[PDB]
């Protein structure tokens, strides 16, 4: 919303399905940094049941 | 580079210069928003356009603030030959000066600002409404000499539009004749539209320099209109 | 030795998961209210698909 509303440039025209495409693919790679910790943490030392 | 060919390699030097003068040009370019001032040469258009020669073969490079701006300028009128509607089609914005002031080729006017903004190829682009010579029309409403009556018959029944901006002191007859005559335009506007593109109205006067302000803001608003829906959030 | 641990039959696990129904349900609940007016201005302004 920022950058629509921050055009002094003409307009964009950003063609093809690649608008919905680049949220997505930006929020994967904040989600991906997220699993990527994960995946290390549960395959190294994950977490157990302890009585 | 290779082979030892000795002048090709300074015709590719050249060529890099060369591409370098066009990337350079590449920016202005892309910057620049784009206007066709249509019109009847009645409308004042002339005025207007001096006005931007003051105010940053019938062009206009006119600089407002940072951002630059050209005006094909082509006729675009009932007469005139000027059928490069087609060319020059990707646009900023459509600059549409009306003389408000005579009433008769008023409804010429009308006409075509009916074709302009039904062309399937302009469509898409917007209309900036200069309503200008709007102090004659002024003077005209103000004495009983010429009455809107005249040409256009349902001028009664017409009572000033709700927030239609009063200027303090203008006579209320002038002001009603005023917004009757730009109510007029957008009648036209409304029809054959999925709202793509939107007549943005304003009143000039061939005495006016804050014209460049006004195209300014309209674009600047054109632009934003058309990134939003462009990203689907209008 | 008494076995504790948080759970779905203790009265404070009931109102817990009573809660995350709750949240489930409003969650649905502004989805359906999303979709029934996909296309109204509110929707598209806040970006429907995210």
């Amino acid at each position: 919303v920022l950058l629509v509303f921050e055009a002094k440039i003409p307009t964009s025209f950003h063609r093809k399905w690649w608008g919905l495409n680049l949220q997505f693919l930006l929020v994967f790679l904040c989600t991906f940094m997220q699993i990527v910790i994960c995946v290390i943490w549960l395959y190294t030392a994950p977490p157990s049941s302890y009585r | 580079g290779c082979t030892l060919s000795a002048e090709d390699k300074a015709a590719v030097e050249r060529s890099k210069m060369i591409e370098k003068q066009l990337q350079k040009d590449k920016q202005v370019y892309r910057a620049t928003h784009r206007l066709l001032l249509l019109g009847a040469d009645n409308s004042g258009k002339s005025t207007i356009v001096k006005q931007m020669r003051i105010l940053h073969i019938f062009e206009t490079k006119f600089q407002v603030d940072k951002v630059n701006f050209h005006m094909f300028d082509v006729g675009g009128q009932r007469d005139e030959r000027r059928k490069w509607i087609q060319c020059f089609n990707d646009v900023t914005a459509i600059i549409f000066v009306v003389d408000s002031s005579d009433y008769n080729r008023l409804q010429e006017a009308l006409n075509d600002f009916k074709s302009i903004w039904n062309n399937r190829w302009l469509r898409t682009i917007s209309v900036i409404l200069f309503l200008n010579k709007q102090d004659l029309l002024a003077e005209k409403v103000l004495a009983g000499k010429s009455k809107i009556e005249d040409y256009f018959p349902e001028f009664a029944r017409y009572t000033t539009p709700e927030d239609a901006t009063p200027e303090p002191g203008e006579d209320p007859r002038v002001t009603r004749a005023k917004y009757f005559i730009r109510d007029e335009f957008l009648r036209i506007s409304t029809a054959s539209g999925d709202g793509r593109h939107y007549c943005y109205p304003h009143f000039t006067c061939a005495v006016d320099t804050e014209n460049a302000r006004r195209i300014f803001n309209d674009c600047k608003d054109i632009i934003l209109q058309m990134n939003l829906r462009e990203y689907n959030l209008v | 030795k008494e076995i504790e641990f948080l759970s779905w039959t203790e009265p404070f696990g009931i109102a817990l998961t009573l809660f995350a129904v709750l949240g489930i349900f409003l969650t649905a609940f502004v989805l359906g209210v999303f979709i029934k007016f996909r296309n109204t201005p509110i929707v598209k302004a806040t970006n429907r698909e995210l």
